[PDB]
């Protein structure tokens, strides 16, 4: 349909295979395939349990991936239940992915920044960290070792700083795995994103099964403060009919706009007011043929 | 949206909803009532 | 060919045929679809 | 008109009426008001008192006295003296009065500036081509027999209700309704318009009709093509908003009041079918023969023939002999109408009472 819809679907698929497990992949693929889904339809499609979808729905709600709709409809048996509907907001989802990847790369860049700091010291008895600044004030009279304040034991060197190359390798090994996401967000920013909702995502629905208990028709509430082309073809034989119609309409409007008889005429002298060639052409055709031979549920309805 | 703009990354979303957003009277022609059709517009 | 107005919450489409006409019901989900 | 045709802001325009008294705060602006805003000597509101003090205390450079023929009235003469304005323009369409005070408007306003040629504007498609007519209704024998011994107000009450004018008006409505002509029928007497409207089943608008009815029936006459005939009172003679009509019928009249006829004719003169070629608007003055109608109507048409319009006299209608519906054809119905016109003329003890 929309190529931008395909781009955001591919982006959501890539991030759910990347930073999520298989069941999250199944849930997001069900949402991107069937655009509007409910809880019972998801249970029918995925054979998932409530205690199993609980972590799934909680995680995709915490990660801001699936928009949930709180709508209760009235079934004909009057057993109305609060059914939940799962759809996706594309601009909110791409902004969430943008913010998450930006904070990921910011956190890992800060890790690479802080791992350039020297090793520091650490007391194995008290298991308390020490930076480079306070190691000097723990120096003994022998001017060699750094004695702990509480344990009175020489400090050992923490293994931080030699992993700076490991953090750089982690940073590069993260970033070569995120470049398709970078390209997808570049293509999104080069285009326009239409902000949808439940009423708009219902336009591209795919039915999960034949019989779904949750209806897909929105019920409005009052007081909540949260054309045709028709042609006419003439065979060059009926034009006289509508030209006769035109001239009779012209004389009709002339008569309707005509001066009345008592205006144009004097009413004084009149009384006071009070209370066969078929055989010929057949023989002609016979003669010409001989000459050629010689020569050779009820509700309101409107019509449309 | 606005802290994306503050961070220099242009947003692809419209600002959300949390952002500040918006007699009868008598008749005298009773002899032919039900014929006069209501004209609330031209 | 019969349609429901957009103001009506009941959403129905009906088709009238020609020769006992055959009448078929078409309930939809989205209004732009109709 | 100021808000539409000229570049005047609504903050520069103001209204002095009963409901509206707020004015422009700018140093110079504009206000539109009624004549009896200024010239009323009655005990008024403090707001209107302050307003007229402001109007007196403001020096005006121009006043537009619309419908200037009522200015020579006793209160309305004083508005050019109370309101000190440099230039006074008297705009009207009917510069005629029954009394001689219409000549005093030279002292009130000034010399007569421009006279518009009615026939010149009619021929070039600016005002409508009206066909002024005078329908002669012969007075019936019983009605005239009772008419010759009656007092004057009852004389009008008798000759307005002859059946020949009933038949003539019925036929004119029937014929011009078939022509697609909007018709406004003027009759000043309330009893006359009510009797005709109940006879023919037509809408009627007299003085004490509710205003919302005078709007609903107005829009039905304007737009609903089923209704093409409205019977209208002296209220329609003055400035009230009415739809466009091409035929007018005058049943009764307020004496020979030479202002009223041109006020009535100006309603038909605004006809929208003017630009169509062959269009002819119609005017009818239905008069009762051998009664005071010709005296009054000759006074009425003296002004119009001074302007140049020609009232073609009509003494016979082609269609009486073959009319489908007949009003007062029988002598018994006419006699019944005759006798109908003859018979026409302490906090606890408060709950105690
Ligand atoms: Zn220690």
């Amino acid at each position: 349909d929309r190529p931008i819809d395909d781009i955001v679907k591919n982006l959501l698929k890539f991030v759910v295979r990347g930073f999520y497990g298989g069941s999250f992949v199944l849930v997001l693929d069900a949402i991107l395939f069937h655009s509007v889904l409910a809880e019972d339809d998801l249970k029918q499609l995925l054979s998932i349990n409530k205690t199993e979808l609980g972590p799934l729905i909680a995680r995709l709600r915490s990660d801001r991936l699936i928009s949930i709709h709180k709508q209760r409809e009235y079934p004909p048996n009057s057993k109305s239940v609060e059914r939940v509907y799962y759809y996706v907001k594309y601009p909110h989802a791409i902004d969430a992915i943008k913010w998450k990847v930006h904070q990921v790369v910011q956190r890992l860049k800060d890790d690479l920044d802080k791992n350039s700091e020297p090793n520091g010291y650490m007391c194995p008895i008290c298991l308390t960290k020490y930076t480079q600044l306070e190691a000097v004030q723990l120096l003994n009279f022998d001017r060699t070792e750094f004695l702990c304040s509480l344990c009175d034991e020489p400090l050992v060197e923490d293994d931080s700083g030699k992993k700076n190359k490991e953090k750089q390798d982690k940073l590069n090994r993260l970033m070569d795995q995120i470049q398709p996401i970078i390209d997808s967000l570049k293509k999104i920013d080069d285009s326009r994103i239409e902000e949808n909702t439940f009423e708009i995502a219902l336009a591209r629905l795919i039915p999960p099964q034949n019989q779904s208990h949750a209806a897909y028709t929105y019920n409005p509430k009052k007081g909540s403060t949260m054309a045709t082309l028709h042609i006419n073809i003439t065979t060059a034989s009926d034009e006289v009919a509508q030209r006769e119609l035109q001239e009779r309409q012209a004389e009709e409007k002339r008569k309707q706009n005509a001066v009345p008889e008592w205006h144009k005429q004097s009413t004084i002298g009149k009384t006071a007011l009070g209370r066969e060639e078929r055989e010929n052409e057949k023989t002609l055709n016979d003669y010409y043929a001989a000459l050629a031979k010689k020569q050779a549920l009820e509700d309101e309805f409107e019509d449309v | 949206p606005r802290k994306l703009q503050d961070l220099g990354l242009k947003p692809a979303s419209v600002d959300p909803a949390t952002i500040k957003r918006q007699r009868k009277g008598k008749i005298t022609n009773t002899h032919m009532t039900g014929i006069l059709k209501d004209y609330s517009h031209r | 060919l019969q349609a429901t107005p957009a103001s009506s919450e009941k959403m129905m489409l009906r088709l009238i045929g020609k020769v006992k006409p055959q009448r078929h019901m078409f309930s939809f989900n989205n209004r732009t679809v109709m | 008109q100021f808000l539409q045709w000229c570049t005047l802001q609504p903050e520069n325009c103001a209204v002095f009426t009963s409901d509206n008294k707020e004015m422009f705060q700018t140093e110079s602006g504009l206000v539109v008001s009624t004549y009896s805003m200024v010239a009323n000597t009655r005990n008024r509101s403090h707001d209107s008192q302050k307003v007229m003090d402001f109007l007196t205390g403001r020096e005006w450079g121009f006043i537009i006295l619309d419908e200037v023929h009522v200015v020579p009235a006793a209160m309305f003469r004083r508005v050019v003296s109370t309101i000190a304005a440099h230039a006074k323009l008297g705009l009207t369409a009917t510069l005629v009065r029954e009394d001689d005070k219409i000549g005093d408007l030279n002292f009130l306003i000034g010399p007569k500036l421009y006279e518009a040629n009615w026939m010149e504007l009619s021929q070039k498609g600016h005002i409508a081509n009206v066909q002024c007519a005078e329908v002669w209704c012969p007075m019936t024998a019983e009605f005239y027999q009772e008419y010759l011994r009656e007092t004057a107000r009852k004389r009008m009450l008798l000759y307005i209700m002859n059946p020949t004018k009933f038949q003539a008006c019925q036929f004119l409505i029937q014929y011009h309704e078939r022509r697609g002509d909007k018709i406004i029928v003027f009759s000043d007497n309330v009893y006359a318009l009510q009797e005709y409207a109940l006879k023919m089943g037509k809408p009627f608008i007299y003085g004490s009709t509710p205003q919302q009815e005078r709007m609903n029936i107005l829009q039905n006459f304007q737009y609903n093509d089923q209704i093409n005939t409205i019977f209208l009172s002296k209220v329609g003679d003055t400035s009230i908003d009415l739809p466009e009509a091409t035929c007018l019928i005058q049943i009764s009249s307020h004496y020979g009041s030479r202002r009223q006829e041109a006020q009535r004719l100006g309603r038909i003169l605004r006809a929208k079918r003017r630009n169509d070629e062959g269009f002819n608007a119609f005017f009818y003055s239905l008069v009762s023969k051998d009664t005071q109608e010709m005296y009054y109507s000759t006074k009425r048409q003296a002004f119009l023939v001074d302007q140049g319009y020609a009232f073609k006299v009509i003494t016979h209608l082609h269609g009486m002999e073959n009319i489908p519906n007949l009003a007062y054809a029988s002598p018994r119905e006419r006699r019944e109408l005759l006798q109908e016109v003859l018979l026409k003329n302490h906090p606890l003890i408060r709950k105690m009472y």
